[PDB]
């Protein structure tokens, strides 16, 4: 087959070649339509569909069957935010940011923002909470690192905001997820592991101040923690580097 | 032998068709190709030896 | 223009330099100073990547090529369509690649997010200041750099390869090949597993964290976990270019032999260096 | 015996019809070999 | 501060012996040692491994092939173990010399043991394949996996078996060796022009740098992202949340479009099984079609000709 | 023997059945691609070169 | 032969039968391929001397 | 034993029928040497 | 000796005769390799120059 | 102390019946160590 | 003397069983290859020379 | 004090029973070393 | 000896009996192979020089 | 002290067996050497 062409220069190498740009063609568009399952269609800034939609049509729906009765999840479909966003327009003209019109960690705007997931615990593979406090979890102990627990927490104004009285564990990947931390009031809130650095001889907090740790979104039930405290708990902690810079 | 039927009793009859549609084009494609590759019966070249197309 | 959720994240805040001056999009794009800055070397780069092609006296994209000034210039200046051009569009790309990451900077810290996205762009951004810059200058010109041309700085690649004979007996070169293909089996065995996991067989329920952990024990007897396979793609895509970046950077300047020459120190090792047998004796 | 859940029964009904099976799969080939070994010995 | 690269501190509870859709549970082994080391980066559990009738398979003919290199690494050696640690990565089974074409009449020290190690290799990794494919079915998960092992198998059949026959000679395949499969891609590209000039070739390098450049990115977004939960993607696809929201904003506000938490999946399954299947279709053209890349390529405006 | 029926009472018809054909296909395959290989026993070149087509 | 009908206690006949099968073929296989290497002993190289193929 | 449940007449049943088995495969590999060896002795 | 019946209440016998039987297929397995190598003793070429079958 | 839960006469037992078969194996590479040995010697 | 017995107490037998297995097994295959690389004690080579087999 | 746990009593035995067989196998060595040095001695 | 004795108060047996062994093996079969190496003192070529076995 | 868990009586019969082991293995390596030393010495 060597040399051997059907017209011009157009060999086995040709056809492979061109064979090969329709096909990346195709599976770019597939690729581009699978990643349009979220956040559309695109918006105005007030709210309402935005006139231009882009090249690329919406995906038909599909459909997730969630694990444990959780029920099912059809994407693309009717999504709202569900929750009031305390953002003000600050130009007529679209492309402009969002002012906050009050405190943003508190409204929950900004890096402080959160999302209206489910209000359940997430769960393992058995049905059984996949976070849970190391005392409830039986059979768990720290292994092979500085154990924090009774360390003092201090906030990024280097003072010091409670304590750390236990860890909250993944059960099923076994990490260490949330920090207990008890303030001065009695009070117990979590902090995200990825979220504070344990030295040897206390707990540094740098995205939130130590008055700012009372503020942290609570658990209702003390045992477990569902999805919505979990953003509501992250969102508040990142939130805190942008928004406490002062002090 | 008469009652090789029972064969669809065990397996899944579209499985089973998809899998061999596959395999008998697969098979009819490499036997052509391996008749195009020998000198002889490669019928376009001996057609245009027996008819003198140079 | 947003999507469903983006309104309640676009809030005026997180750059480095200005102020609400330049703290604006652009349709999706945000287009802080360093937008501006980006925007402008890249266009720049272009138009002159263009106006070389006119010089040349081509125009096609496969054959346009924008060579670095001859050794007879060492590390100084060059007329224009004699290789200034070429260090004209190297302080462009150079400028674009450090605003890109300098954008990215200002978007992590308006979402609140981690730098490590900066980071690992600052790895890929050494890697080309050292196949342009810090090997050309340590071997004293610039024109030990690579051309700008989408067949001609392989060609670039194949001499500077032949130079030193076979290329791959280079060790640093060794282990940037082994990090690369582990890593992009790696990413295929990544996504393969998430794609499983949430797309099972029809009329299944979705798959757990719990069902991707047994699938890999399963077949190898080891799961990593989630932050570990996303840890192990980072590093491994990180050791990967900066063991590439080594390897150039040791090759025309400690090195200037065969490669294969090289790797006589372990044959000539005391004990074993005559002992009549195998390969090497 | 509970490995697979067959009974005796059904094993040799299987049996019977899998050996029928496979005697015909060995026949074929016998006559096979016949005709290409009086065409072209390998001995 | 905490880029969180390392864990700080590393819990141990009973070990998880994993789930029970429709595995066969006695062909499962034990849980093994806990590792701190693995704890630090990723988990700490070892096994238990699964080991049914395929894994037999592989690990015998597997196992067979190892030790047919070995043993003729060995004799090489001449049976001198300083010798063989002094030349190991100089050692090197041979396929045929190239008058015995495809014949399997080649002498046992020319080609033989080299085919028998060949035989065992690749019933070692079709088993493989089948036992990805198996253990996917049993946990009742789809197959990606196997089908992008089934792209990597396609450019090691190129190599060894598919491309020997069309150039109808079993010398044209790899080496057994450390430096000599080296040397074999080296000559490789020698013989057959510039494989730089080979477009496939072109494609596949394309797409190795784009699994590391994407997976980077994508190990970056999500550590990034991983202060609010992101690593758990798989639920994150199921509750999206701010991770996911955070990650999808970064990438739309940086390059002007992004991704979903499973859209990126399918873009990096899809980045990796197109270098190795790009890869086979470059190799198996070199020779059958294209005797002289450089040449194809000033016939195809690649080269200034 | 005689008592060789006993075998399904230990392993699943299916797995036996889909092993047993995939075994034999390939094996079949190995044994042809073995004698076309050898310049003897490849028929399409005995074919030629007795009826004089090259 | 004499007692070691309680191997059958210890093992499982699956896992058995399974292993003989993998390991007769393979041992099989490469005997054979060991005797197509040889000069002497690969049947179709000797037969094609003794009739005059070649 | 425990290890796999089967009893001493269900174990003296699969042993004679593996043995049968064995015995027939054997006497085949017997009567294929005897012929390579009248054919072509390797002593 | 008389004692030695007391390793299998230490090692389990399933595991024990696995890693045997690995193990002797292994050795013996290298044992004919070494002597294939060896001019001597590979009784294939003895037997060839024997019969003068080459 | 019976770690893999045999008690005496298991062990008893199970050693009778692998000790036979090692017998076995070492008689028959006996003979073949006698027969290459006549055939061959390597002394 | 007489009570080094109580290294049992010390260290699992199993796993001492199993090291010590190993470590034996590696050394003698260690030993017979340093014995065989040698010239001399080489028991193939100096048979082959000692009755003329090559 | 027994780290693993074994019964002094337990640990005696098992250490004759060791005993046993590592003189077993150290008399199965000085045969070898006997006849190799008789035969062919390297000192 | 004298108050030695002590030194298991603050070693565990286990650790100091395994490094100890691993210790003893390596630096028993490091001065063996410094004994190799040298020309004299390697007992194999010395015994082949003295009794002619080249 | 707690490091271990050994007491006083244990640490000392310990040390007492250890000992006795060291020199049972000096004792060995004694005769070695002397041997060799006979044999070809090094000073
Ligand atoms: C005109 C010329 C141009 C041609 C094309 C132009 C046409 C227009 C453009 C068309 C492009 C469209 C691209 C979109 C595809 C994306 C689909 C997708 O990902 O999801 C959908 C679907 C599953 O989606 P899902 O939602 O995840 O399903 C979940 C299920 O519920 C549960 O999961 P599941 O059990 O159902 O399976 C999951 C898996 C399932 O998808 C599959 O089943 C794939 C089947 C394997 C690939 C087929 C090749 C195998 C050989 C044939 C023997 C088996 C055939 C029967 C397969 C069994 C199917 C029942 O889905 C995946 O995502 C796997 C992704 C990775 C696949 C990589 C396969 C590479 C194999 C390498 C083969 C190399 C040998 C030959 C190489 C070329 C020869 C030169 O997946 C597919 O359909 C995969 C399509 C496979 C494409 C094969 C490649 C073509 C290669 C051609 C290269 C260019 C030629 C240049 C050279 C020419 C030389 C002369
Ligand atoms: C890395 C070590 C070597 C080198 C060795 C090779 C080899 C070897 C090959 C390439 C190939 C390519 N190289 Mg190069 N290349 C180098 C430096 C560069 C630089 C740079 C500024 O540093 C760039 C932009 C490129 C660009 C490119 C593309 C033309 C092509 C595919 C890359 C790709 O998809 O990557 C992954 C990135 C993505 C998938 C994202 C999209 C990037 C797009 C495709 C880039 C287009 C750039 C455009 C042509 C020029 C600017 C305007 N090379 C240095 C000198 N490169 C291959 C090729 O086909 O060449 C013809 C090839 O065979
Ligand atoms: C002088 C050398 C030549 C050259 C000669 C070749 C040749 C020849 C080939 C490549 C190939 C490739 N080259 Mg090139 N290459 C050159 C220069 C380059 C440069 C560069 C910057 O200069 C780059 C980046 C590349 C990059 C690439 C890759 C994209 C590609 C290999 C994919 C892969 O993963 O293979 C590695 C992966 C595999 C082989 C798949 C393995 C899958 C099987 C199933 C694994 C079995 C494992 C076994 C069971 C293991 C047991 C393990 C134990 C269990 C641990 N080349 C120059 C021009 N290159 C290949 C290709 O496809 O080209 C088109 C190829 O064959
Ligand atoms: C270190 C681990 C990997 C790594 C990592 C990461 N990589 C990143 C990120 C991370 C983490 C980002 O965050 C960032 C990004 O947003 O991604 C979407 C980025 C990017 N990686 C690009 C290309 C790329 N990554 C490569 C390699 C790896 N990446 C390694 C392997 C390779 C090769 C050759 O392998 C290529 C080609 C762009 C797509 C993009 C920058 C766009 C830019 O800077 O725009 C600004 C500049 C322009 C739009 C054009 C400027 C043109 C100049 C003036 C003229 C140039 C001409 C040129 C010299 C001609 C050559 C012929
Ligand atoms: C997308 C393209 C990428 C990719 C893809 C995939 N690759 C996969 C899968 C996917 C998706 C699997 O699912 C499968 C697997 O299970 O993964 C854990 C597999 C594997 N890829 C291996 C090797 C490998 N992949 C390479 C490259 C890439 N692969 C490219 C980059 C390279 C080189 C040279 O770069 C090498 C050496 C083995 C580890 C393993 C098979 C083991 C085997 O066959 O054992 C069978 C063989 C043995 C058991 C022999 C053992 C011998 C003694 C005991 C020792
Ligand atoms: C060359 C002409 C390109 C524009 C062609 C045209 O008529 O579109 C007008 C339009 C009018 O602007 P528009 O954004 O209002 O229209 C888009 C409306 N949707 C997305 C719903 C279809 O111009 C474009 O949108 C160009 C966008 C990028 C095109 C890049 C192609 C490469
Ligand atoms: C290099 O090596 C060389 C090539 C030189 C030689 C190496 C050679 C070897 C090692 C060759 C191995 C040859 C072997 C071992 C061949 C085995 C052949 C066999 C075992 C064939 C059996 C074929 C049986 C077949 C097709 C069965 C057919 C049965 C059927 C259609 C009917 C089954 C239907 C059943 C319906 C189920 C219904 C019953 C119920 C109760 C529902
Ligand atoms: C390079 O070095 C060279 C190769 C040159 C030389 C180096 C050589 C070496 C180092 C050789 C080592 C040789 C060794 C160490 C050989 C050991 C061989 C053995 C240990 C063989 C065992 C044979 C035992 C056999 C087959 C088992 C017979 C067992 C049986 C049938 C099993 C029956 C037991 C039963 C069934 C269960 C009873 C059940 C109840 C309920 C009572
Ligand atoms: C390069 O250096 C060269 C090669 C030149 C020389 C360098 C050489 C070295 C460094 C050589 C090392 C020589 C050594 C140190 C060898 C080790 C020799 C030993 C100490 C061997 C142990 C032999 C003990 C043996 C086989 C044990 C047989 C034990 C048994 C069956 C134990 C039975 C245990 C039982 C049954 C279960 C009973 C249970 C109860 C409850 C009663
Ligand atoms: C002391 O150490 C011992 C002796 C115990 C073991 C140590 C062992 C060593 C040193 C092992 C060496 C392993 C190495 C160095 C392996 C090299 C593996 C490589 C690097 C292979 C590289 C490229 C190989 C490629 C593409 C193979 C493709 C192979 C194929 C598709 C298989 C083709 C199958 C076919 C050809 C022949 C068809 C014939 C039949 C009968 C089906
Ligand atoms: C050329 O020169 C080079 C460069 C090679 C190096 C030159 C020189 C050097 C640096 C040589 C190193 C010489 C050394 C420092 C050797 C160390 C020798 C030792 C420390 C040997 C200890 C031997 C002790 C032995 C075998 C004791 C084993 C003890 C036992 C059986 C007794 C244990 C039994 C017990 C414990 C039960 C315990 C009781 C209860 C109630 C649990
Ligand atoms: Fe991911």
């Amino acid at each position: 087959m060597v040399g051997v062409t059907a017209f011009g220069n157009f060999d086995l190498a040709s056809l492979a070649i061109y064979s090969f740009w329709i096909f990346l063609a195709g599976l770019i568009y597939y690729l581009q339509t699978e990643n349009m399952r979220e956040g559309y269609p695109l918006e105005n800034e007030d709210g309402t569909p935005a006139a231009n939609q882009g090249p690329f049509p919406l995906p038909k729906p599909k459909t997730f069957i969630l694990p444990h009765g959780r029920g099912t999840l059809t994407v693309p479909g009717p999504e709202s935010e569900d929750r009031p966003i305390a953002l003000a327009r600050t130009a007529v003209s679209e492309g402009f940011p969002h002012a906050p019109t009050g405190d943003p960690m508190k409204d929950g705007v900004g890096p402080a923002s959160w999302v209206a997931r489910r209000d359940l615990p997430e769960l393992d593979g058995h049905g059984h909470n996949k976070i849970k406090p190391m005392k409830a979890a039986a059979g768990f102990h720290v292994s092979a690192g500085k154990n924090p627990i009774g360390l003092p927490v201090r906030g990024c104004d280097l003072e010091i905001a409670g304590k750390v009285v236990d860890i909250w564990v993944d059960i099923p990947e076994q990490m260490a997820r949330f920090l207990e931390v008890e303030l001065k009031d009695g009070s117990t809130r979590l902090l995200p592991m990825q979220m504070v650095k344990v030295q040897s001889n206390r707990v540094h907090v740098n995205a939130l101040s130590s008055d700012l740790f009372a503020g942290i979104p609570t658990i209702k039930s003390p045992t477990e923690v569902t999805l919505l405290e979990e953003d509501k708990i992250c969102g508040y902690v990142a939130g805190g580097l942008m928004y406490a810079a002062p002090k | 032998m008469s009652k090789f039927y029972k064969i669809w009793m065990i397996f899944d009859p579209r499985r089973v068709f998809v899998a061999q549609g596959v395999f008998l084009f697969l098979l009819a494609v490499m036997i052509h190709l391996i008749l195009l590759s020998t000198p002889s019966y490669n019928w376009l070249e001996i057609s245009a030896a027996k008819y003198n197309r140079v | 223009a947003l999507l469903s959720f983006e309104r309640k994240y676009r809030v005026p805040g997180g750059t480095l330099v200005g102020g609400n001056l330049f703290d604006f999009w652009v349709g999706p794009f945000y287009v802080g100073f360093f937008g501006v800055a980006t925007f402008f070397f890249a266009a720049l780069g272009i138009i002159l990547i263009a106006w070389s092609a006119v010089l040349q006296g081509t125009w096609n994209p496969q054959l346009i090529s924008v060579y670095p000034p001859a050794l007879e210039y060492g590390l100084g200046g060059a007329p224009l369509a004699k290789g200034g051009l070429w260090q004209i569009i190297t302080i462009c790309a150079t400028g674009a690649f450090v605003s890109w990451a300098l954008r990215e900077v200002e978007i992590c810290r308006k979402l609140g997010i981690g730098y490590h996205i900066p980071f690992a762009f600052a790895f890929a951004i050494l890697a080309y200041l050292t196949l342009v810059l810090f090997r050309p200058v340590m071997m004293g010109a610039w024109g030990y750099a690579f051309p700008y041309g989408i067949w001609t700085h392989l060609d670039w690649v194949s001499n500077t390869g032949y130079t030193y004979g076979n290329f791959h007996y280079n060790p640093a070169h060794m282990i940037a090949i082994s990090f690369f293909f582990t890593n992009a089996l790696a990413l295929a065995l990544h996504g393969a597993l998430v794609l499983s996991a949430a797309n099972p067989e029809k009329g299944k329920e979705m798959r757990t964290p719990d069902h991707e952990d047994t699938f890999f024990r399963d077949l190898v007897g080891y799961s990593i976990g989630t932050l570990g396979i996303h840890r192990l793609g980072l590093l491994l895509s990180l050791s990967a270019v900066f063991f590439s970046a080594l390897c150039m950077i040791i090759t025309g300047t400690i090195w200037f032999d065969q490669w294969v020459d090289w790797w006589q120190w372990w044959v000539k090792l005391p004990w074993w260096a005559n002992i009549p047998g195998g390969i090497n004796g | 015996l509970g490995y697979t859940g067959l009974t005796d029964e059904q094993a040799q009904e299987l049996h019977s019809v899998y050996m029928s099976g496979l005697w015909l799969f060995s026949a074929v080939a016998i006559v096979a070999h016949l005709a290409v070994y009086i065409w072209r010995p390998w001995f | 501060e905490y880029q969180n690269i390392f864990s700080q501190v590393q819990v141990r509870g009973p070990a998880d012996l994993g789930m029970t859709e429709d595995v066969n549970l006695a062909n499962r082994s034990g849980v093994g040692p806990f590792s701190t080391l693995l704890g630090w980066f990723g988990n700490a559990q070892l096994g238990p491994i699964y080991l049914g009738s395929l894994g037999v398979l592989s690990l015998f003919s597997g196992l067979m092939w190892f030790f047919t290199i070995g043993i003729w690494f060995w004799y090489q050696a001449g049976w001198n173990p300083a010798v063989f640690l002094r030349d190991l990565f100089f050692f090197s089974l041979e396929p045929p010399a190239p008058e015995y074409g495809l014949s399997f009449a080649a002498p046992l020290k020319e080609g033989g043991l080299w085919l028998i190690a060949s035989f065992f290799m690749f019933v070692a990794v079709w088993s493989w394949w089948g036992r990805t494919y198996l253990r996917a079915q049993a946990l009742g998960m789809g197959k990606h996996t196997a089908w992008a092992f089934l792209s990597a198998i396609w450019l090691w059949m190129v190599l060894g078996f598919i491309r020997p026959i069309l150039m109808g000679s079993w010398s044209e395949a790899v080496p057994y060796g450390i430096f000599s499969h080296l040397d074999w891609t080296n000559n490789f590209s020698l013989v057959h022009g510039n494989l730089f000039y080979n477009p496939f070739h072109g494609l596949s390098i394309a797409f190795l740098y784009g699994s590391a450049l994407l997976f980077a990115m994508h190990g970056a977004t999500i550590l990034a992202v991983s202060r609010f939960g992101g690593e758990r993607e798989l639920e994150q696809i199921a509750d999206r949340g701010t991770a996911a929201e955070r990650a999808a904003l970064f990438w739309r506000w940086t390059m002007g479009f992004n991704a979903t938490m499973e859209g990126i999946h399918r873009w990096a399954i899809w980045m990796a099984v197109l270098v190795t299947l790009t890869g086979g279709i470059g190799i198996l053209l070199s020779g059958t079609v294209v005797d002289n890349w450089y040449v194809w390529g000033q016939n195809h405006g690649m080269a200034p000709l």
